[PDB]
């Protein structure tokens, strides 16, 4: 019973991304420590929009695969998922091996599952305060 | 109260009330005090540092050219006041009186490939390179190390 | 439930910037100490308008990324954000490395997150009395 | 909720300046000590009108920057601010380094913030009785 | 009251009521007073100054050509009244009687690149350059130092 | 208790409790003991 139309009300003009239930503040202060400022002002907004769009796509794929049913491109919301996947697959080639170097996982499937909160996070990983600062 | 049994790899501090001088007693030993003397606290562990970890101790002991702990004439220990010292992996050293453990056992950080560290000289020093690194200089420590 | 139309009522004639919930007095007395008078009368007003416009853009980006969705340029307020981003990207080149030299952070993403108040401020930093003088 | 139209009712014929909430008497007796009479009868009225116009502009800029939004030149009062800024930028060149020599601050931004009362005043400065003689 | 035990790196002040003369007693020592004498306050720490920090003490002690504290004939210490003195990092000195610690441990300020300091000579002096810096002169201290 | 003032031509005995050894302290002197030590009795005449 997640908001579906309310996501498309917040759909951006190009294809980039409460309705997510995630610590926003805490994630921005986490990425502030890792050195996102050194990628340029233009670069950090592109990277944050990339990570937000991957988070929305992982939320969509989690919503779909509970009923069983870059490759993700219902017929009524197929257009937004198609243009979001095309926005993902273009700007991802600018950043090879960016989820290890930003300390989020192996690849984007490992990163978005940990950031969404359905998969465990190890003690050797510093991603323990992204779900627990919202618990405080 | 008079009977003190220090477990293996522990220490205490005891106060000479005739001199107002304290010192550390280490070992897997039993300790017997005198009537003037006063053990300050229950025996705590000599803090140990694993590999790929470090700690910083405020006010380090002045050691000599061979690392022997230097003392005052009055029985007190020669500290170096208001400094720090970064300790790497070694035997479980004790803390002499007047020493505070500020940084805990914290891991040595690993820098990834295609990533570097921005480092600032807080105070003037002389690095292993041979350069008089004036305070305020900036650094690029790059590499996967 | 932030005021949206009330910001556009306070929109300036060129594209520069309560509705912000920030110590104004205290920030001006903070920047008075750092030597903003030596940049010229004309220069300090341009710099203050730059910092206010970056603060409004960071407030907008914080409002957007809680729902997930210089690079920032809703369709109904796209014009003001576009002209504000064009006003930012023109006058920023006059000031290289200005946020370290004014003691606000590494770059503007590090500066506006600390000044907005969602990210921590260290003890080695003098930015502790910009959020606590409003608490007194 | 400051009086806005009541300022334009007190707008002068050329562009020079309760509605200010400041010790008038005390400021005039302060400037009497520093030697404003030696600048000529014509000169002291020009300087007092300059300082009053800078005070009104600083009050306007304080009113604006609480909502976030010589360089200062709302659309409905843009004409008076424009002609006041043009009156400021013409006669300011007659007086280089006048705020140190009259003991008011470094420049006009440092002077009007102290005279308005939102920024601290040091003990080495004689500007302590301009806000406290009104408190007595 | 009669028994005084000064901890290591502490001091007190004691008042000779036969002379109305006070002085400082330092060390990791026990102190025994007389009947005339009166210790003024409970033993406080000899204040220490870390590196890249400073403090200013009002009314400094007149020291000699070698830094030995000069005394009056009457047992009192030779101050320099109504001055200041800026103290840099060193051993934990005590405060002789008649000295006030105005500036605390405050950091030495760092000037960034492309930034400078406006400095005014409050009083006439003679700098290390060789110039008779008259009071009222202005300075540009530029650099990243 | 800690302060001991022996009048002229008097003495005391004080007990070293670290050694269980006692000795005599004479003279027109003031005596200061330690924490282990214990003066046995009030000063009597030589």
């Amino acid at each position: 019973a997640v908001p579906w139309t309310e996501l498309l009300s917040l759909q951006t003009e190009d294809g980039f991304w409460l309705i997510l239930n995630l610590n926003t503040n805490g994630l921005h202060s986490f990425l502030k420590q890792k050195g996102i400022q050194s990628l340029g002002v233009k670069g950090r907004e592109c990277l944050l929009d990339l990570i937000a769009t991957m988070l929305v796509l992982q939320f969509i794929r989690t919503r779909l695969e509970k009923e069983g049913i870059m490759k993700m491109d219902i017929p009524w919301a197929f257009e937004a998922i198609k243009q979001a996947s095309e926005w993902v697959r273009r700007t991802e080639g600018q950043y090879p091996s960016i989820c290890p170097r930003l300390e989020l996982g192996n690849d984007w499937d490992s990163a978005t599952k940990q950031l969404l909160g359905l998969q465990p996070i190890s003690t050797v990983s510093p991603l323990h305060r992204v779900l627990h600062y919202s618990q405080g | 109260e008079f009977i003190i049994r220090i477990p293996p790899y522990h220490y205490i501090h005891v106060l000479d009330q005739n001199s107002n001088v304290s010192r550390v007693e280490v070992g897997p030993k039993t300790y017997i005090r005198q009537d003037n003397e006063r053990v300050l606290f229950a025996p705590m562990r000599m803090v140990t540092v694993p590999p790929r970890h470090y700690c910083t101790v405020a006010n380090p002991v002045s050691r000599d050219a061979q690392g022997l702990v230097l003392f005052d004439v009055t029985g007190q220990v020669r500290l170096r006041h208001a400094d720090l010292e970064i300790r790497l992996a070694q035997d479980p050293f004790p803390l002499y009186p007047g020493e505070v453990l500020e940084k805990d056992i914290t891991p040595l950080q690993v820098v990834l490939p295609n990533t570097a560290l921005h480092l600032k000289a807080l105070l003037d020093f002389e690095d292993k390179d041979g350069d008089k690194v004036v305070a305020g200089d900036e650094w690029l420590f790059e590499g996967p190390g």
